[PDB]
Formats: structure tokens, sequence, C-alpha cells
RNA sequence: UAUGCCAGCUGGUGGAUUGCUCGGCUCAGGCGCUGAUGAAGGACGUGCCAAGCUGCGAUAAGCCAUGGGGAGCCGCACGGAGGCGAAGAACCAUGGAUUUCCGAAUGAGAAUCUCUAACAAUUGCUUCGCGCAAUGAGGAACCCCGAGAACUGAAACAUCUCAGUAUCGGGAGGAACAGAAAACGCAAUGUGAUGUCGUUAGUAACCGCGAGUGAACGCGAUACAGCCCAAACCGAAGCCCUCACGGGCAAUGUGGUGUCAGGGCUACCUCUCAUCAGCCGACCGUCUCGACGAAGUCUCUUGGAACAGAGCGUGAUACAGGGUGACAACCCCGUACUCGAGACCAGUACGACGUGCGGUAGUGCCAGAGUAGCGGGGGUUGGAUAUCCCUCGCGAAUAACGCAGGCAUCGACUGCGAAGGCUAAACACAACCUGAGACCGAUAGUGAACAAGUAGUGUGAACGAACGCUGCAAAGUACCCUCAGAAGGGAGGCGAAAUAGAGCAUGAAAUCAGUUGGCGAUCGAGCGACAGGGCAUACAAGGUCCCUCGACGAAUGAC
RNA sequence: GCAUGGCAAGUCUAACCGGAGUAUCCGGGGAGGCACAGGGAAACCGACAUGGCCGCAGGGCUUGCCCGAGGGCCGCCGUC
């Protein structure tokens, strides 16, 4: 049995005094009324902040952490196995509607990898090389200077 | 349709030419064999046997066929009024069985004997 | 008011085992499965790899998922496994249902709970 | 497991591997959910006229004439819910979404689960079906599809000691209630489900309580009418195999 | 024991309840314009008897033809009388005839009539004559173009909101509108007319930066379709009316060419299946209508009635639904299967006729002005500097030019040619047809299951109810008595039932008459709860209870 | 938010398309949404698959002593 189903005979259906549930006065005004007066509490404060750049002058990078790549090396058998060689671009989802692919260095790298991507983070490299690996910056990646 | 309201409605409001089928009755075994049909539209000339009501068992000539009320009058199947007069007790053709046809009309006979169609 | 009939039987079997055999884990896991689904365990392989040890059955009072890498040759007993989870585990060890685990070890000995 | 195959005379004629799906653990709750959804999804939207009871300029006199402040017209109370001939306060509404969603996986799992309940004679018996057989479901040669006369299917069912179920369904119930006023006067027990492969069996369909389906689209409802798992089914050689990949 | 209290019994009153459904409500599919050739609507007529509804129109519930249909018929409406039908009526489909007056209402006028040949009025053509034509008004909503609130929200209120909503003016169609880039701007080596649907997204943008308002490109779909002028160069090679004769139009340009795959011209190559125009003309599918259509009306019992129970039997590509004196696949209509016709798709698709695609070189020959653009003032928008529009003023270039790419200018780059036009399909609505339903079931559901927009209210605009059920069959009560009596009553007749006898299935409560039990003319008021006495009680559905004594014997506890 | 159920580093399809027993239902459709990294107005940069100590449940042992998921207290890491 639900709560609704138990209200018949109660008269006030949980509203307390029958003078309570009336119009918007019982809510202190409609919508966000009083968000700066009687109900300022827990409301985001008033004001403007910052600016926005035009949406077509904005770049959206497709990122991936070494952890993701490294944890699936063997599974990614459909990708080079040299002295593994992996073109991150063929690995990252959503890597199409993105302006470029970037490898981030979150996690560990328990294998020697040769990674090819449009860009890497300092830590991404330190780790890849640290495990006897290399990092190859794509041609597009040739926009660092 | 499948809806009861419409079914009854189409029956009660059927135009006259469509009411002939509301006065049809099953044919005796012989007649069925003779004309290759299971039933026919009862005519004011036919002979019929009552198979259901309080008059079940009686046979007689059809004296009248009312399409408006979809009922028939059969000789001797009557009720006695208060003044003593005798009047017919209407019958639903569904409770009757044709045992002898009145084929005085070439068209009806032709219809009955034809195969592609029934009477 | 669980709705899955199999979950109900499992819980009933888990109690029968804990009451009839020297096993407190089964009755423990039972108490947890009786709790709301949101509190049930959702464990990825990476966690099993970090705290499991061979010849000690890993018991998950929930479901095992496939993220991470498992190398240890361990037997994992769970309410359920994702298709991938059961695959990876079976490669380096073995995936088993609590229903099996309860039958092979009613006393519920040498076992580690993971969530 | 293996399922015995029968010829149109009812005699055994080899046997085949009962596909794995028939080993899916039976999940009556998932099945119930699936049926509940199919049933809700064919329900039609309805609701009272949105202006019903509102076609009146009726006004209240207010205080003064020793009368309750109720809208009146020509001395008759109107519009308001407590007034006879007034509007309905919270009536059925056309805008209401009467459909139920169901993830494809959850639904497919239920179909498989219902398929599997079909191979459990004890269940099939519990569901209510009347039969004198031990193996279930009943598998028959693909020639079954070539049958034309209903009575021929009768003989085969009698030979298969499965006709008793049709006798069970050969009794309609005239329902209590006003459903009758809307065309729902009768209802009847569900009997055998015939699952063929090319086309539904025209020969079996008119049998009392019978249902016909095709392996490619047989659903949770035919497999478990009303959500009750374990319907006495009869598959076709090919139907049986094609149903394996659902 | 009066007046009387409480409960029940018999009979009323009343119309709840149960059951029933010819009406509603909602959804889905199909379909979709009418009118001066006088519509839609209204008035008045029209029947043997005729008030209402329906139909029809002085040929008046109808006339004629063809096909269907069939032995009956003369609407709703179950009367009386009379008539029609084998000379094939009724009825149905298609087509035709008739079709009063008012009504856009059109010769003039007028509350449906009147007065003395009429497209009134405005237009086009014009034989300049109403000679030939157009317009007008209607339609449930849908659609397009204009006019445009307030209550309300912001807890007041003015910007903002409600909302371009309600309502008003004008107008088209079966659908409208839009539409082949002076586009987009995931900026690109990219997309490629337009609606619409899903999403992009409550994102960008707006905003007492409050409350609130709120896109687009793109993407996935639906459906797909692209063309015609102006001018250049030609210059009467042309068009309209008429059978013809003949007339009118047209150098202020008819017609050819041409239309950003720019074109024209001069000089060449090659070639057409592009386009445009016209001819022919479906399949299939969908919707509706129709034909055909299996198998019990067997036994016994109960009943007024078998469609019930028991027994025997049958069909099924048909066990949807309905009817029939009660629960019916097999009694009747239907239903499955198969078949036929009309409508829509669509004058579309295909096919065929004609036309002729395209490429090179040269040529500053052509290419839409109060425009592009700027400023003043307004409105509007998400449009912010960067929306769309109105208004006042100013105002350009000529392809070697010009516009756009979200502030302005200049260069570069990319895109694209405004100031002329047409265009199928995919989408909206629901009048109309058909189907459907976990919708309502007569105080419900429509206001309306009935006389329903009826009766009735208001000067008018406008407002507006209530009323469902005899029975299987009318067998709808003959005769007699009574009475002023076609009233009513009594007796009687019918039927299973008249406590089914006319708002006639059932028949609650309030409440009324009569009556039974209990109380009652010396006695006190939340009307009772719980205990205990009196009196009252047919059966059934409850069967216990009382006294002696004895057993057991908690707290407590004596003489 | 919560309870139940599916699937899980993923999850769900929307419009719509095909089929069919034709509003149900079977198959298809991942456009797009949310989740899988954050911080910063922006430019832009970009993280613990575990390093320490407590310790509940549970497990182990030779019955106080080990292992101790979750949890608790810290380190440390990304960014302004
Ligand atoms: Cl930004
Ligand atoms: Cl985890
Ligand atoms: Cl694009
Ligand atoms: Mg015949
Ligand atoms: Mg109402
Ligand atoms: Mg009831
Ligand atoms: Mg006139
Ligand atoms: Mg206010
Ligand atoms: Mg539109
Ligand atoms: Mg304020
Ligand atoms: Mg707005
Ligand atoms: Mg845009
Ligand atoms: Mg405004
Ligand atoms: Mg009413
Ligand atoms: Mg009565
Ligand atoms: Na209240
Ligand atoms: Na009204
Ligand atoms: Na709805
Ligand atoms: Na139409
Ligand atoms: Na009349
Ligand atoms: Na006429
Ligand atoms: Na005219
Ligand atoms: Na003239
Ligand atoms: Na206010
Ligand atoms: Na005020
Ligand atoms: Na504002
Ligand atoms: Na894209
Ligand atoms: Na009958
Ligand atoms: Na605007
Ligand atoms: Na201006
Ligand atoms: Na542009
Ligand atoms: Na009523
Ligand atoms: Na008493
Ligand atoms: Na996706
Ligand atoms: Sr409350
Ligand atoms: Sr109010
Ligand atoms: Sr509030
Ligand atoms: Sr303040
Ligand atoms: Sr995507
Ligand atoms: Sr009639
Ligand atoms: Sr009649
Ligand atoms: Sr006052
Ligand atoms: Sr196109
Ligand atoms: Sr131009
Ligand atoms: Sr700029
Ligand atoms: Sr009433
Ligand atoms: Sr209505
Ligand atoms: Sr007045
Ligand atoms: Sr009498
Ligand atoms: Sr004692
Ligand atoms: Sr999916
Ligand atoms: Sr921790």
């Amino acid at each position: 049995t639900s709560k609704k189903k138990r209200q018949r005979g109660s008269r006030t259906h949980g509203g307390g005094s029958h003078k309570n549930r009336r119009g918007a006065g019982h809510r202190g005004g409609r919508g966000d009324a009083g968000r700066d007066k009687h109900e300022f509490h827990n409301h985001e404060p008033l004001g403007k902040s910052g600016f926005k750049r035009p949406q077509k002058v904005q770049e959206e990078a497709a990122t991936i952490d070494v952890r993701e790549i490294d944890e699936n090396v063997t599974l990614l058998a459909a990708d080079d196995v040299a002295e593994f060689r992996v073109d991150v671009r063929d690995v990252v989802e959503e890597a199409d509607d993105a302006d470029y692919v970037k490898v981030l260095g979150a996690g560990q790298v328990r294998h020697e990898l040769t990674l090819i991507a449009d860009d890497f983070s300092e830590g991404a490299r330190e780790k890849v090389e640290g495990a006897g690996g290399s990092v190859e910056l794509t041609d597009l990646g040739e926009e660092r200077q | 349709s499948k809806q009861p309201d419409k079914q009854r409605k189409s029956q009660r409001r059927a135009p006259l030419h469509e009411r002939h089928k509301q006065v049809r009755a099953t044919l005796s075994a012989d007649l069925r064999e003779e004309y290759g049909q299971r039933n026919v539209r009862v005519n004011a000339g036919d002979t019929v046997e009552v198979l259901r009501g309080d008059f079940a068992g009686e046979e007689g000539e059809v004296i009248n066929v009312d399409l408006d009320k979809a009922v028939i009058h059969v000789e001797d199947v009557t009720l006695e009024k208060t003044d003593g007069e005798e009047v017919p007790r209407p019958l639903d053709t569904s409770n009757v069985r044709v045992t002898d046809l009145d084929l005085e009309d070439e068209k009806r006979e032709a219809r009955l004997e034809s195969e592609d169609d029934s009477a | 008011s669980k709705t899955n009939p199999r979950l109900s039987s499992l819980i009933a079997d888990l109690k029968s085992a804990a009451r009839s055999s020297g096993g407190a884990v089964w009755g423990d896991v039972a108490e947890r499965l009786e709790k709301p689904r949101r509190t049930h365990a959702e464990v990825n392989l990476g966690r099993i790899e970090r705290y499991a040890q061979e010849d000690e059955t890993v018991v998950v009072p929930g479901k095992v998922l496939g993220s991470g890498v498992l190398q240890k040759d361990v037997t994992v007993a769970a309410v359920d496994f994702s298709g991938t989870a059961e695959t990876k585990i079976d490669q380096v060890g073995e995936a088993v249902s609590l229903e099996q685990a309860i039958e092979n070890n009613p006393e519920g000995s040498h076992v580690r709970v993971i969530r | 497991m293996q399922a015995t195959i029968y010829d149109l005379d009812g005699n055994t004629d080899g046997e085949v591997d009962l596909p794995d799906v028939f080993e899916t653990p039976v999940r009556s709750d998932l099945i119930g959910k699936a049926v509940r959804a199919a049933q809700a999804n064919r329900k039609q939207d309805y609701g009272s006229d949105e202006y019903a009871g509102l076609r009146t300029p009726a006004e209240s006199f207010g205080s003064g004439r020793g009368q309750a402040h109720v809208p009146k017209l020509d001395g008759r109370a109107r519009r308001v819910p407590q007034a006879v001939k007034g509007r309905s306060a919270h009536p059925p509404k056309t805008e209401k979404d009467r459909s139920l969603d169901l993830n494809d996986k959850e639904r497919q799992l239920a179909v498989r689960s219902a398929l599997a309940a079909t191979a459990d004679a004890d269940l099939v018996a519990d569901r209510g079906h009347e039969f004198d057989r031990d193996e279930v479901p009943v598998v028959v040669s693909d020639d079954f599809e070539d049958l034309v006369k209903t009575q021929e299917v009768v003989s085969l069912l009698e030979a298969l000691d499965v006709h008793a179920d049709i006798d069970r369904a050969d009794e309609t119930k005239i329902k209590a209630g006003q459903g009758s006023a809307r065309g729902r006067k009768y209802r009847r027990p569900a009997s055998i489900l015939f699952v063929t492969s090319d086309e539904p069996s025209t020969a079996a369909r008119n049998l009392a309580g019978a249902d016909v389906a095709t392996a490619s689209e047989v659903n949770t409802e035919d497999l478990a009418p009303g959500g009750a798992p374990g319907r006495l089914t009869v598959f076709t050689e090919s139907a049986l195999a094609e149903v394996a990949e659902r």
C-alpha cells in the first residue's frame, strides 16, 4: 500500500492545518521568487562572471590516459607489436569530431610502448620513456612552437 | 464489426432488401440435398415445422412474412384473445424448418436451383 | 522484498550453509545481499588483483566487473560477473558462482571478502 | 539435451539436440515484466472531453441570498466538480503516457527464459495444461507446415497424447462485469502454442485456445500467456533450431 | 388507557441499487472543397386520416433509366380504411427529371413579400452590345497575410512576463506556406533547393544580468526535382476570338535566342537522350462496398421457453461479434478462405514524339536602383556591436563589378550573384466514411441515449433543462355487477409472473397509512457505552445455560 | 531521492526502416545523451590500476597472534 492510498479519511493529506495548502503564498511566490530576499539561502549568488569565446574558435581535444592504453595492450592485438607500436588515434573513441588527440599520463605503464599522437603531457612521456618506450608526435602534432 | 452495439445496430437498421436474410430458415434434410443449400428465405407459400417454442412440433403453411419486424405467421400457430378471437403468435424464422417450398415463382425456383447463388 | 527468485534461493542457501556448517561468511554475505541493491558490491578486477592471494577463495557479496588487470591465479566467487569479467578471470584463474562456492566449501574456510 | 522428433502419424523419427536456450534459468519475474509491458503497449489513450461541464457562463451570486457560493445559471448549479452536470475534477487524460519501456536486453532475456520454461514438463503441468506426455516441448517434422485441415492436426495431437489440453480450452467463460457491453463477453483458457518456421499454421490456429507463431518472432506472451511461464508448446523441426538464436 | 416514543410486519410514496444499452467520450486509418448552371442556411408548403421528426418541392415521404434485389410493400409509428406489386413493387447503387419564396442574392424595394425587363456592383476582353467572362457567399478545424489586450508571473511594480496568446480585419486550398543560394562557415582538398520529425539544447544568445525568455549550423531520418523570365544577338518570323469571312492585340516589342553546368556574338570540334513541351497511360498497394461460404436444431430430465444438466454426434484456412423465449463454432446473420466493383495513389511511374547536351579561342556585348549601403525614430527578435521589419532622410558599383563568412575599416583567403518568377513529394486539421477501446453506463458519459439546441428565459447579443426498461407472445383484460360514469371499484379472463396492466425489470432510504412487540397520562433532557433485571421470539443459518457436590486453586486472606 | 530489475567501463536508443500474427509484437537504427578527468574567466595545463598508520565484518592459527576488503587518519599527485 502506498502513502497516497492511505490518505482518504485524513482530511488534510499530510498538509497540517487545512489553511496551509493554498496558492503560491504557501511557496513564497512562484518559481524562484525571493531568491534574493526571503529565500536567499543556498541559492547561487547574484552577478556576472567571466566571458565566453566564440564556439568556432574553440578546440576540443580527445584525451586518453596511458593507463587505458597500457591495460589493453594484448587485447589490442590488431595493433603493431615491435621490439608495442600503437597509434592512439586509432584507439580513442570520439577521436573524429575532435580537433586532435592527446595522451595524458594517469596511471602506470608496465610495457614498452611507442605511442603516436597529436600531443602528450609531460608526465605522459616521462612514464612511457621510463618503461623503455618512445613517443612519436604526429604531423598535426607539429604545432608546438 | 466486433462491437455488440454496432452489430445489433446494423441489424435493426438494415434497409428492406437486406432484411430478407432476417427471415431465413433451415431446410429439411431432403430439400438441403435437393437444392444444395442449408437454408432459405421463408416465403408466404412454404410449409414449415416449429422446432422450439411452445408450438414446437407443429407444422403448417406460412400465412404471412413481416420484414419490418422480421417475423412470420404460420397457420394454426395462434393465441386466443380475451374476447375469444384467435390471432397469430409471430415466430422467429430461426426456430423453424422449411419442409416444403412454394415455387410458383420462376425466379425463386431458378435462384434455388442455380448453384452459384442461394435463395 | 527482492523480486528475483534466484537471488532469493541463493540467500536461502547461503543461510542453510552458515547455520549447518562452520561458516559465518555465508550468513554474512546473506545479510548483505538482503540489503538494498545500491549497497551491493560492484568490484572491478583491479581490486581483486590488489588484495587477493592464491589458494584463498575471493568472495564478492555483489558483482564482478571487467576493468583493470588480474594476473593472480585465484578463484573468484560472486553473485554474478560481467561477460568480460568472467572471461579475464578464467584466463589466469577461475570464476565461480556463490552457489558453487557454497557447495564446495559449506564451512566457508580460507576465504576473503572483497567489495 | 536431446528432443525426440515425431512424424505426422505420431511415430518417433529420430531426434535432435535441444538448443542451449532451453537451459536458460526460468525467471518468472522477468517474464511477468515482459508480458506486462506488451499488454500495456497495445492499450489505447482515452479521456473525457476537456470542455465537458465548462460550456456555461454560470456565475456565483456570492454572499447575500443565504446561499452557498456556487456558480449557477438559470437557477441551476454548474461547472464545479461538486455540481451535478459539472466538470470532472481529475478525469482520465488523453495526454497520459500509457506505454511501458523495457530495455532490449531485459526483454530478450525474458523471451529466452520463457522459451526454457517450455522444456520443463513439471512447470508446463503446473501452469495448468492437460497432457499425458513426459517429454516437452513437443517437436514435430517440418511436414507439419504442409497440413491444411484442422482435423488432421487433431489426429496428430491425439496420437501425441496432447489433445487433452484442447478439450480444456473448449470451454468459454462468460465474464462477470460490464466488459460484455464493450465486446468482451467471453474469455477462454490458453492451450497449445504451435511454433512453425515459414508461416503460422493455418491448420492449427482455429483449435480451441490455440496460438500459432513463427520462430523468428514468437514473443514472451505466446510462450507465457498472462506472464505465467510454461506453456505446452509444439515446435517444428526447423522452428526448434531457428529459435535457438533468439 | 388517550396525545405519543423505539423497532418491525403488510401496503404505499420514492426511484436508490443490480442488471441491460439504440447515446456519449477518446484514439486510429481513409478522405476532403461548395457557390451566379444561384451554394450553405432559412421560410412556407407537401401525406387518405398527419401535430412532431425525417424526406421531398406545386411532378412535393416522391417521377424516369440502367444494374442489383425480390414477394412483398405503403419512413420514424405495433391505427383504421384503402391501395400498389409477376406489366417484377418495396429496397440499394449509379446517372437523370422536377426543384416555391427568402438567402452572396444580383432589375427596384421589402422582417421570406411587392412593384415595372434586368450579370446589381467592381473589373477584363470587346464584335464597345452585359456580346463573352471574372469576382461576391459557405466550410469543423487546419493554413497564409495583417490588427493585437488584460487578468497573470516577477510573491509590490514600471523593462521583462502572461504572449504575438485571446479576440478582430483580409484571403487560399485539400492541404496551405516554403523552395533551387548574392546559402552554409563541424574553416574545409568540406556540405549543396524547401518543409517536417528526432537531436543538437534549456546549449549560444537575451534579461530590474531578477523572475523569466531562448535559437542556429550540423547530424540521424522522411521525401526528393528541378526549372522559367528580363537583357545581350535577332525584329513581326507572333498571339487571341470566329467554322469561315472577318475582327482585335502587337515596333511603348508579339515571337526566336537565353537564364552561373553564365549567356550572347565571331571562328571552330563534337554531339544530342540534359532540359522543356505535349501524347499515352498502369501494376501494386490502401480504404470502402459487395458475392460466395462448412457442421445437430438428436435422446432423457428441469423449465413458460433449452441456448441448462446428463448422453450421443459434427465442422473448422470458420472457436471474431451479434441474433434467436436461459451459458449456441454446428438454429439465423456473419466469421476463414476465394472472388468482384468503386475510390485514392495518379493523368503519377513507365513508354513513346519532338527539342537538342557539351567543349576550345577571342570579344570590358548583356545580366533586375531609391536597390546595396549609411544616418534619425519606432517595433520585434535569442540575435547580443552580430535578428527581422516599418517609417523619415541620404544614397553606389556594373562582373576588370558586387554581396557574404555574427563589431568597424583595409588587404588576403573561402563562398556566393540580391534588387524578376514558377515548382511535385515527405508534414497540419478532422467536416465526412470506416474501424477500435484496461474509457462512461441514464444525477454517468455530450448540454442532448427521449420532443435536444427540444420545452423554456431575455428587447437583444445570448441563455437553456428534464424525460431510457410490460411481456416469450399483446395474449394490451371478453362477459357480468356497481356507478352520473369510456372514470373508479368488485368479480372474472390471459400469462411462469399482473406484487409484469402502461414513466408497466428490480424497487433502498427519508417518509406515510394500518398493525405487532416493548414502554406510556407523578415525571427530566447528547438520545448511548459497558453490567445486570422484565417482557417479546415458528423454522433455517448460533448451542449453549443454570443449581448440589467434588477437583484444581494466583494475588489476597479470615471467623 | 528511494525500492526493485537488466547490462556494466560502459549504458540507452530517438525519429525512422524492414518483417509480421499489422497500434501489440520480432529484427534493425547509437544520431545523440549521460558516464568513462579535472582545474582555470580564458589562454592553457592535465591526476593515486596504492606509499604509511589505525581498524569493523570476515578469514587464518598452535586461541592471545596474523591477514585484514569496505571504513578512518595521513601522505602524495592534477590545476587555479
Ligand atoms: Cl569559452
Ligand atoms: Cl572497483
Ligand atoms: Cl557542412
Ligand atoms: Mg442452390
Ligand atoms: Mg458531467
Ligand atoms: Mg458489478
Ligand atoms: Mg432580388
Ligand atoms: Mg506581480
Ligand atoms: Mg508549415
Ligand atoms: Mg524582484
Ligand atoms: Mg518569447
Ligand atoms: Mg547557423
Ligand atoms: Mg514584447
Ligand atoms: Mg445527462
Ligand atoms: Mg416497476
Ligand atoms: Na489543506
Ligand atoms: Na451551453
Ligand atoms: Na498518450
Ligand atoms: Na473526406
Ligand atoms: Na405528421
Ligand atoms: Na432536389
Ligand atoms: Na456574374
Ligand atoms: Na457589356
Ligand atoms: Na504577487
Ligand atoms: Na498590486
Ligand atoms: Na528585461
Ligand atoms: Na559529423
Ligand atoms: Na433459434
Ligand atoms: Na523581430
Ligand atoms: Na532606419
Ligand atoms: Na557565406
Ligand atoms: Na436519467
Ligand atoms: Na433485555
Ligand atoms: Na553513440
Ligand atoms: Sr507532508
Ligand atoms: Sr484558486
Ligand atoms: Sr519557494
Ligand atoms: Sr538581499
Ligand atoms: Sr558519435
Ligand atoms: Sr420500417
Ligand atoms: Sr417499424
Ligand atoms: Sr457583505
Ligand atoms: Sr535532393
Ligand atoms: Sr542578376
Ligand atoms: Sr572581423
Ligand atoms: Sr433522473
Ligand atoms: Sr460533447
Ligand atoms: Sr437584461
Ligand atoms: Sr381480478
Ligand atoms: Sr492454596
Ligand atoms: Sr541497445
Ligand atoms: Sr583506503
